[PDB]
DNA sequence: ATCACAATCCCGGTGCCGAGGCCGCTCAATTGGTCGTAGACAGCTCTAGCACCGCTTAAACGCACGTACGGATTCCGTACGTGCGTTTAAGCGGTGCTAGAGCTGTCTACGACCAATTGAGCGGCCTCGGCACCGGGATTGTGAT
DNA sequence: ATCACAATCCCGGTGCCGAGGCCGCTCAATTGGTCGTAGACAGCTCTAGCACCGCTTAAACGCACGTACGGAATCCGTACGTGCGTTTAAGCGGTGCTAGAGCTGTCTACGACCAATTGAGCGGCCTCGGCACCGGGATTGTGAT
């Protein structure tokens, strides 16, 4: 067969992503989302096309910018596995969590 | 049924991007938690301009200025 | 035009309109729309510069929205200026933390 | 068909992006995001020259409210340069009165 | 000389808690918090409201600019108290 | 009734909210209920968190809000804690917590 | 004589101390360092005394603030002892640096 | 026309125990040697951004005396906002 | 190291659509002119910021000593990543259907602006009950045995 | 087990002074009238949001397999806590000095505002070169030998 060492491949995807700049989540299931939430709050609601492209622009901006940190915190902890822990302190951190 | 949407390897190349290695079982659901929180917080706010401009429509410019409010500013859209 | 008079490009006119217009305060005075727009064209100035060598470095001609991201977060005050801001289709700059290289 | 207007400062920084690269242009969305930048420097230096006339119970909006907002505003290097091209287009103004 | 006039909300935040306490009193320091946190959420509501005005070009700030930059502004259940308490007071304004 | 704030029936100053909000250049004009709402609300906060700090006084024994009965208040109630989080009340200390961690076993 | 075990007065001086409200930094030596950087800002500065109280409130609580922080990120790597790279890993992720 | 005396080091009138002090009422039990000057570190830095703000507030009303005032500005716009001080 | 084989890089060709330029209309900027008032400046007051000194004493310092903590080491189990094939719904280009966004033009209820009227809110003044501060005595917890 | 004892806690006593009330003068809020324009409300225009539809992939998914990572377990050295004696300077409160904060009055330069004017800046239109996409060699690492 062929088979690479356990973690080059993840190595090669983060080259790979931080080389990029496209969207990472696929846009439909993302749109039913913010309809689907945004429903919670007002009933009978239409987005715009770029509202729900300002908001997964934000949104996954916001998810690798906490990424980021989350693996400061497993780092800090000696480790290379991110676990909820470290996403729970860096939230803590940034004073979103109490 | 719909926050599952946001599927694993979604999840994956979002954490790619920020620089991660390994990623544990259970940040998969974590961060579905953490973005529903983040995407409520903004799309409340954005409906309340909505709202406001009494509009049936939610604009790019609502929230722009949700995003603004939360100190999460995005250029691009209409800033 | 106020914009000649003071060597900008950047319109001083409109700047004094958007002044008044903006609920700062009672008055505005003559200079302070001059200065302003100095200001702004300066600083579009300094982005575009480091955004159109970030548009060489990446063998292109036009600027998109990655080479102003890496204008912003390659410059020290750059990225401090627009910390709490997000530069649609920006991407990251590629950084991988040291102890996650095989050795 | 017909119209609808709305204003940016997509004319003045293609002029400046002339100045400093002429032989490179700029792709619509990256002219969204220069957009975005002027709008938001201009109402955070604003935001602050409105705040340091009513500390000081002033009416008035003068150069020196914009030039302390920059101060305030700007980092070090940042500031001093920019403190330099609102002085000076200033003076260039008042002395072609 | 004869000091200068230094306005202040010590009398209505006074009133306020005798009503709500009527045996408890309040130190220097306290009022002057109290004091900043009044003008602190003034500040940051007139503040939301004259945004939302300026985003929808309108030249006024009436009670439903108010209203929206209360509910931006407070948390929930705060929100929801200030709201009905505060349409209250418009209305017994507009009759009377 | 001759104040606005009886009118209103509020102990806070709708004529003075009335002028801050005009001498204060948030928009040309100010509606005849802003105030009046603005003015309301303010009081709602106020009694809210007097209600709590007093409560707080009488915990500790005293007849007298001081700085730390306000804190004790605010950093105790969920939404206060919120609306003042990037807040710093001079002289009111901190919650007592200790870590679990920390405790002798 | 007597001999209290390592943990136990810390203990009790963290309860004695969240009971308080007392400023921790003795007022003189608070004072001197701020005229001394101020002074390297602006040369004859003068201080109202509450402009020194004001700077030392905000100072001390910023230091509690962090100290939890700080706290919290020792704990996270399973240590009791607060450490420089604590303090460093709690700023950086305020975006402090 | 007089002189002050000249300062210098007054960052170690951070002392020690002050730090200490400090560290327990945000809840620490175990403090590391090198904790303090790291710590005198960053409260100088905090020092230095907020001074320089009050400064710029007290020379732009053309004064020779730093206020409480110009200080509670200085907090409120690096998003440190404190009461008990005016505003 | 020296071997082969992945996945990645880069290079010259190819079509495709938005960058960028001109075009002509129009609305926002400009110029030229009046009026009133914000604040620049000068003169005067008296607050409070500063310096300086001696005395008391609590806090800071530095040194002795040893506990319990951090880190270095081994070591074991499975929770992870990698790489197959099978399963799925995202993506696209398509036509069709209209809620509701958004622009105009009418007009009147509402708020600016004003003088004249006056009573809420201010500082000045005064005093005593709340609480900071202390010493006593009871309680409680940690560490010696 | 049991037992000092150090530290903390809870108690009235006691004395200092700031919360809080009384007063009376003043300035900001109220009163009633003009007058102008913001915006509500209505009427029309058509943009963009939205719905169901059917192929063509690439992305999602579920699974086999096994390794490197996390964590549990132990062991050693010394750093960091505690306590003590000695050393240092903060705080106090009491005095003496003037810089400069902050407030008044005078007068004018400057900006609001209006009417008239003009070209800078807008959308509409067009077209073409910068760049996305791709296939087929240039090269670079990764794992295996
Ligand atoms: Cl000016
Ligand atoms: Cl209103
Ligand atoms: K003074
Ligand atoms: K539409
Ligand atoms: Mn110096
Ligand atoms: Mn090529
Ligand atoms: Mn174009
Ligand atoms: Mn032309
Ligand atoms: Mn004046
Ligand atoms: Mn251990
Ligand atoms: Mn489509
Ligand atoms: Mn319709
Ligand atoms: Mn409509
Ligand atoms: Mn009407
Ligand atoms: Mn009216
Ligand atoms: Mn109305
Ligand atoms: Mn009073
Ligand atoms: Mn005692
Ligand atoms: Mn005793
Ligand atoms: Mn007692
Ligand atoms: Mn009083
Ligand atoms: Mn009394
Ligand atoms: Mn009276
Ligand atoms: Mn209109
Ligand atoms: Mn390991
Ligand atoms: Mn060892
Ligand atoms: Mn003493
Ligand atoms: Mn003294
Ligand atoms: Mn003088
Ligand atoms: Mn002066
Ligand atoms: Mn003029
Ligand atoms: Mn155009
Ligand atoms: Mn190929």
């Amino acid at each position: 067969p062929h088979r690479y060492r356990p973690g080059t491949v993840a190595l090669r995807e983060i080259r790979r992503y931080q080389k990029s700049t496209e969207l990472l989540i696929r846009k439909l299931p993302f749109q039913r989302l913010v309809r689907e939430i945004a429903q919670d709050f007002k009933t009978d609601l239409r987005f715009q096309s770029s509202a729900v492209m300002a908001l997964q622009e934000a949104s996954e901006a916001y998810l690798v910018a906490l990424f980021e940190d989350t693996n400061l915190c497993a780092i800090h902890a000696k480790r290379v596995t991110i676990m909820p822990k470290d996403i729970q302190l860096a939230r803590r951190i940034r004073g979103e969590r109490a | 049924d719909n926050i599952q949407g946001i599927t694993k390897p979604a999840i994956r190349r979002l954490a790619r991007r920020g620089g991660v290695k390994r990623i544990s079982g259970l940040i998969y659901e974590e961060t579905r938690g953490v973005l529903k929180v983040f995407l409520e917080n903004v799309i409340r706010d954005a409906v309340t301009y909505t709202e406001h401009a009494k509009r049936k429509t939610v604009t790019a410019m609502d929230v722009v200025y949700a995003l603004k409010r939360q100190g999460r500013t995005l250029y691009g859209f209409g800033g | 035009t106020r914009s000649s008079r003071a060597g900008l490009q950047f319109p001083v006119g409109r700047v004094h309109r958007l002044l008044r217009k903006g609920n700062y305060a009672e008055r505005v005075g003559a200079g302070a729309p001059v200065y302003l727009a100095a200001v702004l064209e300066y600083l579009t100035a300094e982005i575009l510069e480091l955004a159109g060598n970030a548009a060489r470095d990446n063998k292109k001609t036009r600027i998109i929205p990655r080479h102003l991201q890496l204008a912003v977060r390659n410059d020290e005050e750059l990225n401090k200026l627009l910390g709490r801001v997000t530069i649609a289709q920006g991407g990251v700059l590629p950084n991988i933390q040291s102890v996650l290289l095989p050795k | 068909r017909r119209k609808t207007r709305k204003e940016s400062y997509a004319i003045y920084v293609y002029k400046v992006l002339k100045q400093v690269h002429p032989d490179t242009g700029i792709s619509s969305k990256a002219m969204s995001i220069m957009n975005s930048f002027v709008n938001d420097v201009f109402e955070r230096i604003a935001g602050e020259a409105s705040r340091l006339a009513h500390y000081n119970k002033r009416s008035t909006i003068t150069s020196r409210e914009i030039q302390t907002a920059v101060r305030l505003l700007l980092p070090g290097e940042l500031a001093k340069h920019a403190v330099s091209e609102g002085t000076k287009a200033v003076t260039k103004y008042t002395s072609a009165k």
